[PDB]
Order: structure tokens, then sequence, then C-alpha cells
RNA sequence: CAGACACCAUGGUGCACCUGACUCCUGAGG
RNA sequence: AAAAAUAACAAUACAGGACUCUUUCGAGGCCCUGUAAUUGGAAUGAGUCCACUUUAAAUCCUUUAACGAGGAUCCAUUGGAGGGCAAGUCUGGUCGCAGCAGCCGCGGUAAUUCCAGCUCCAAUAGCGUAUAUUAAAGUUGCUGCAGUUAAAAAGCUCGUA
């Protein structure tokens, strides 16, 4: 049907500084790699295009008004930006750390079962957790503000309470099997 | 190990003023448009969050009798992240003392860029309030405010005077030669000077003017010599 | 240079001129103003209070500032023989 | 020029043999390995000691 | 500057423009057809040939070195061509009648590095490529 | 200003080189 | 084009810093990062697989009894590290040879450019290369070019479109 890249390529490949740079938000937010620096960098950039518009459209405007209020409105649900703000002005004052902090990761470190930045996008990618009654499987994600009122474990990780796989039985076998001697 | 020291020693009425404190900032001798010819001043009055960073440390030369001769010539820019810069040139026989005649040269030039916005009004200057334009042999660098959150889309050399500068957002274009470096850093200098030589309509209102320092401290600044 | 109804930017607000009314910039040379005393009048001997003018680095090098600085000083007063 | 004759072909490969260190542990994989770079850069040992030195400099 | 600047003078804007536009060399050999009819890319990317002899070349000044290119006739285009050999050691495995793939070098229409007439470089040596040849890879099928 | 004023050609090459932190450390006393 | 695995957490052995004690040295101290020695639970599908599901009938997915991680492994790559250009004032080998080299230039014996090894860098299930086209390019200049001398005012005037 139709595709779209989700991520951009900047003009200088090697700008050593901002290297480091990317690699200290890996660091911090737990990330795999530079391009899902770069998935945020792309995000960001349009929302700050989006706002730049709006703001250059004549006031009390149909168009202006209705997805003025719309930007608000989805940036304020997923907990990113808050309402107390809320015009276009503040909305350009983002940056890519805002969004990060909202992820399904960085809440599953903030509460729950992680130990560290490392430790949760494991537990997730490993189905440690229901958001709700749902399983998540994806680390980033960004999860709206009354779904961080469910994160708790799975019933499909028999610790926290759930039907055995075969790797709590592959630990009780080590008391069977590894100290049964057989 | 090794430590610094400092001295002051003034030939002029202004070097006395600001020791002994009836000057308190360069911003007053700016309005007044005076000279600093003394370092001590800049250093009294910040000497604390300036950073100075050496733009290029090229050698050129001449040719002297018999053989060769060549010479290290150093540019230094020197500013505060709070609106001041300078921009020095020292050529010297060694490198190390190239650049170290060039920060004291850096410091003295030092000049208020103004900061405005793009637009805003609210929460604080980001850019600046007029577009500025700076040329340099042929080299022209035109600097445009950007809106929050765009970043300085510049090339290096003039990205770092932007960024001391105070200007966190700026679209720039430059034309002309770029394989030339000292020309390019010079230009941008003299765009960022130029936003306090524009007349903007918030500007337009009028003052009555200086009696000059010179005239009310007189009586004070007779220490064995007006 | 205000921003808002009147909140205050700026580094500091600079000397303008009358003389062509353009400001004196940013740290610029041969930029000095010009304070004559005034005289009390009618008993003599000088009383405060400055007349200040203010003189910019392009009246001066255009070889203007003469003229202009009777003008001035002319047009709001005092001196004798006007 | 223009020419005909080769003469000497793979002179320097014949007479340079390559060997082999294995392993005492895996050069590592994706996200870890991407972390580990900032955290022994960084946090470790937070950085006090030396300066204007590369990580393969022998200056 | 120094053009026309009216209330009618679209027309003659629209057709100095076009007029002026072919003066440049990069246009000018692109646009008729130049770059297809004398050198065999511009209207490919890669071409196979049949290799017709093996060559020394006795590099031309600056640079003293013997360069070794070989010989290739391109099967589409038709054409003959000298091309560079890279990799050390790797003239060796070029034999004649044996094909290469041929393929542009950088500068793209014209000769590089110290050596005149050859502006391409092999890419694979028996179809099955010189760089895996090279490393050791892949062996020699032929 | 205002005395005299002529033939003469040819000839090759490389390395000029780039960063900041004051001790002989005093060493009876210290 | 999309998701983003190939391990995560303690312990100890160390290298470290806020805190405390001590004049300091030194020691204790929490958070850990790495590097040993191996572990300890604790986890998960890549494979494997009854069953339920899919579907025209099937396949695969999404669902799951019973299995599947202490390590040089269930074991990631592709280019670069003289300059532009991120990363070797590398070690051995060669010595204007073989090669390198878009471009600038290296190599003629103490090669930081080669050829291997080692280490490091960048991007990372992708990366290299060739080529067309686009951007950068105000090097086609409408917005927005240049023409005294750098490439460029017709010998001059009349003059219709």
């Amino acid at each position: 049907w139709v595709c779209r890249k989700t991520y951009v390529t900047p003009r200088r490949p090697f700008e050593k500084s901002r290297l480091d740079q990317e690699l200290k938000l890996i660091g911090e937010y737990g990330l795999r790699n530079k391009r899902e620096v770069w998935r945020v960098k792309f995000t960001l950039a349009k929302i700050r295009k989006a706002a730049r518009e709006l703001l250059t459209l004549d006031e009390k405007d149909p168009r202006r008004l209705f997805e003025g209020n719309a930007l608000l409105r989805r940036l304020v649900r997923i907990g990113v930006l808050d309402e107390g703000k809320m015009k276009l002005d503040y909305i350009l004052g983002l940056k890519i750390e805002d969004f990060l902090e909202r992820r399904l990761q960085t809440q599953v470190f903030k509460l729950g079962l992680a130990k560290s930045i490392h430790h949760a996008r494991v537990l997730i990618r490993q189905r440690h957790i229901r958001v709700r009654k749902q399983v998540v499987n994806i680390p980033s994600f960004i999860v709206r503000l009354d779904s961080q009122k469910h994160i708790d474990f799975s019933l499909r990780s028999p610790y926290g309470g759930g039907r055995p796989g075969r790797v709590k039985r592959k630990n009780a076998k080590k008391g069977q099997g590894g100290a049964g001697a057989g | 190990g090794k430590a610094g020291d400092k001295e002051w020693l003034p030939v002029t009425k202004l070097g006395r003023l600001v020791k002994d404190m009836k000057i308190k900032s360069l911003e007053e001798i700016y309005l007044f448009s005076l000279p600093i010819k003394e370092s001590e001043i800049i250093d009294f009055f910040l000497g604390a969050a300036l950073k100075d960073k050496v733009l290029k440390i090229m050698p050129v030369q001449k040719q002297t009798q018999a053989g060769q001769r060549t010479r290290f010539k150093a540019f230094v820019a020197i500013g505060d992240y709070n609106g001041h810069v300078g921009l020095g040139m020292k050529c010297s026989k060694e490198v190390a003392t190239a650049i170290r005649g060039a920060i004291i040269l850096a410091k003295l030039s030092i000049v208020p860029v103004r900061r405005g916005y793009w637009g805003n009004k609210i929460g604080k200057p980001h850019t600046v309030r007029c577009k500025v334009t700076g040329r340099c042999g042929s080299v022209l660098v035109r600097l445009i405010p950007a809106p929050r959150g765009t970043g300085i889309i510049s090339a290096p050399v003039p990205k770092k005077l932007l960024l001391m500068a105070g200007i966190d957002d700026c679209y720039t274009s430059a034309g002309g030669c770029t394989a030339t470096l000292g020309n390019f850093a010079k230009a941008t200098f003299d765009a960022i000077s130029k936003t306090y030589s524009y007349l903007t309509p918030d500007l337009w209102k009028e003052t009555v003017f200086t009696k000059s320092p010179y005239q009310e401290f007189t009586d004070h600044l007779v220490k064995t010599h007006t | 240079m205000q921003s808002n109804a009147g909140e205050f930017v700026d580094l500091y607000v600079p000397r303008k001129c009358s003389a062509s009314n353009r400001i004196i910039g940013a740290k610029d040379h041969a930029s000095i103003p010009m304070n004559v005393a005034e005289v009390d009048k009618v008993t003599g001997r000088f009383n405060g209070q400055s007349k200040t003018y203010a003189i910019c680095g392009a009246i001066r090098r255009m070889g203007e500032s003469d003229d202009s600085i009777l003008r001035l000083a002319k047009s709001h007063g005092i001196v004798s023989q006007n | 020029k223009v020419h005909g004759s080769l003469a000497r072909v793979g002179k320097v490969r014949g007479q340079t043999l390559k060997v082999a260190k294995q392993e005492k542990k895996k050069k590592r994989t994706g996200r870890a390995k991407r972390r580990m770079q900032y955290n022994r850069r960084f946090v470790n040992v937070v950085p006090t000691f030396g300066k204007k030195k590369g990580p393969n400099a022998n200056s | 500057m120094g053009k026309c600047r009216g209330l009618r003078t679209a027309r003659k804007l629209r057709s100095h423009r076009r007029d002026q536009k072919w003066h440049d060399k990069q246009y000018k050999k692109a646009h008729l057809g130049t770059a297809l009819k004398a050198n065999p890319f511009g209207g490919a990317s890669h071409a196979k040939g049949i290799v017709l002899e093996k060559v020394g070349v006795e590099a031309k000044q600056p640079n003293s070195a013997i360069r070794k290119c070989v010989r290739v006739q391109l099967i589409k285009n038709g054409k003959k061509i000298t091309a560079f050999v890279p990799n050390d050691g790797c003239l060796n495995f070029i034999e004649e009648n044996d094909e290469v793939l041929v393929a542009g070098f950088g500068r793209k229409g014209h000769a590089v590095g110290d050596i005149p007439g050859v502006r391409f470089k092999v890419v694979k040596v028996a179809n099955v490529s010189l760089l895996a040849l090279y490393k050791g890879k892949k062996e020699r099928p032929r």
C-alpha cells in the first residue's frame, strides 16, 4: 500500500560532539541505538513545524483553533505536556528527553520490578508485565496518563503469580536434577 | 606546580573607578562608549565563566634575507554565555605565545551583543530581534532569528560564536569564499555586534544623555593627578 | 529595548542624538557628549547644572558637529548675545 | 604510460602471514555494547584522572 | 545583475534562462547524450564484458609504480575500455576470456589518479567478486 | 644641461613542520 | 518499510566519588561500572511441540501442557582510523616495490596512509560499492548573480518589432 520511515538521518555523518550527546541519551534512557534517538528527532521536528504553522495562521480561524486544540490534547494525554501551559509557544520549548521520560521502560524503572534502565527494557521484552490485563512487549511505547496506574506483573511470568512455564520449573529442577543428581 | 597572580596599574581614570567600585559593570562603560585599555577591568567584573576557544593556530610567513622565516598566527575568541563576546588575533614566534597574547587581546575587545526574540516577548530572549549581516573580504554571513527548539543551524566556526553570543536559535546563510576561516569568524563577529547598531521602534524612546563619569568623579579621581 | 507590556530584556539603554537622530552604539569611538556649564545669570558665577548634548561618530567624521552644537544650544537656550 | 609487462604481484603478501588471538570474551552484541560504551567512558570511575587523551592514543 | 523585469516580461525571462543553461559543461554533456555515446556509463550503472588482454602499465609520473590494468570489451555497450584492477596482488586471478564486471570509478566520465585513459575499475573477476577473493571468503572457481 | 654611449646563447632536484600546568625541591630546624 | 533480540540482576576480588571517622595517611560507607573467579536463584523465545485457533482446504501469526542460557556461549556484521573524517606521536613486515589514492597526497628504510596482526572508532541486521537524479550551489542567480583589471558590454549611431 504505502509505507514511511519513522526516523531521520542528518546531513553530517560525523560530528563527534553530537555523537557523544546521542550516546549519553542512549545511556540515560536505556535505548538500543542512535536509530531510537533519530525516531524521536523525526517526531519532535514535525510537532515543532506543526506548531509553527498554526502560530503564523490568523487568530480565530477554524483550522488554527481545531488543530491547535487537537495537538495540545494529544500531548497532554501522553503526559509529555501539561495543560497549565497549553499553547503553541510552549510546545516549541520541548526537547527529546521529555518524550523518552514518558515511555513504558522509564515507568517500569520508576515503579515496579526493574533495578535499572537496563533491566526494565529486558523485563518488558520478556513479557513480565501487563499494562492492564494486556501484555506489552514493546519498550518504546509511550504510555498515557491513566495507563501508568495499571503497570503490574503478568500472569505469564510465574513469579508475581501465574501458570508455571518452563523457567520456574527449570529452577525447581536445579533442586531436583542439579541437587537431585538426576 | 604553577599558580597565577594579578596586579592593577592604572594610567587612566577608568581603571581607578573600577577598582574603587564606582563602576560595577562593563555595561556602564559600553553605554558611555568609552574605551577599555585594561584587561583587569573585564577580569574584575567577570573573570569567571569566560571560555576561551582557539579557532585556529595556523602559521603564516614572510621570507627573510637568508632562507625562510615562519611564525604562528592565532585566533582566539572569548565570551560568557550572557551576551558578551570578544575576538582577538595575535601573531607571535611560537604557538603558545601567540595564543597567550590572543587571549589578552580578546578580553580587551569585549563588546555587548543585543539579544532579542523571533516573535516572542515572554520567557526571555533566545535569539536576536533583527537580522544582521557582516562582510569580511567578500564573505558575507547573514544571521536570521529562528524560533525556539530550532537550534543553531550554522557551520561549526560561526556556531561557536553564536553560542557564546546567547543566540541559541539561528538560521544562517554564508556566501563567498568557504576556504577561509579567519574571514568567516570575523564576518560573523561584525554581524553579531550590529544588533545594537540597528534602531528598532522599541529602542526609539530617547534619553537625556550622560554627564560623563570623568566630570562627575573629577574630585574623587584626584589621587595625585586628575 | 522593551519586551511585552514593559518587561526589560536588555543589557542597557544606549544614548541617542538629536543632531541627526541616530543612536550611539555599542562601544564606538569618537562618541562623547559635551557638558556646557550653566551660569545662573544676572549676578554671574557658574551654578550647576549641565546642559549636555550627545555627539556621535557619524556627525564628527562628516564634519557637521560645529554648527550642530549651536543649533542645539540656541533652540533650548541660553547664551548671551542671543 | 602504455607499456605491456606485468612484473611483480603480491610481493608484500608473499612474506606477511596472519595469526589470531582468539577470545577471552566475545565482541559484544547490539544494545549491551552500546550501553557498555557509555558506562565505560563515563560512569566507572567518574572521570577526574588525566586529560587530552584518546581511546587508542599513545599521546 | 542585469535582466528585464517589467509587467509582461515573463516570456523573455523564461526563454533567456533556457538559452543560457546550455553553456555549462556538466549540463551540456548529459543533455546532448554525449555521456552515453562516448562513455559506457551514464545510461548504465554496471556492465559485464569479456577480458581481451591483461595489460601492465608503467604509470605516468608523479608516483612510480606499475599500475596494472585489464582491457575489457563490454558486451552491452560494445566499447573497448581499460579498467584498473584494485586490491593487492589481485591482478593474478584475471585470465583472458574469463569475464569481469566493470563499474565506473568516482570522477565520472574523466580519468582518475596519475594514469590517463583509465576511469573505470574492476569489481568482480569471474563474476563472483574480486573483494571476496582478496579477503578469502570465497575461492576462485575458474 | 652643451664631447664620444658595440656582440653575448644555453643549463637540474627532496626533508622549511604544529599543545598549557613556576621545585636545585628545601631534606639542622622545618 | 515496521518492531528491536543475541542477555538481565546480585555476590565477591579490585579502580573510583558525595557521606562519616581520623590532623592527614588510612579505614568504614551506599550507588554500583567495568575485569577475574565462578555462581546463585530468576527470566525468555531462536529452536522443539500434544492441544485450541487460522483458512476454500491449508500455511504462518497471534494461544499454550512438556522442553530450551553461567559461557572462548543459543558465539553479528560492514567500512574507516595521515588530511577533509569520527578513530593508532600503533607492533611486525615491506621500502616509490607490492599496493594505497573520489580529491589532497602517502610508500625512494627508523611508513601514525601500504601489507598483515593488535587496538580503537562509526553505523548496528544491517553496512559497503557503482550509477542516475536532488540537496548543498546566490556554480544558471524569478525571489537572488557576475561583466575596470579574475570567464564576460556589440566599432559607432539611427531604428521597427
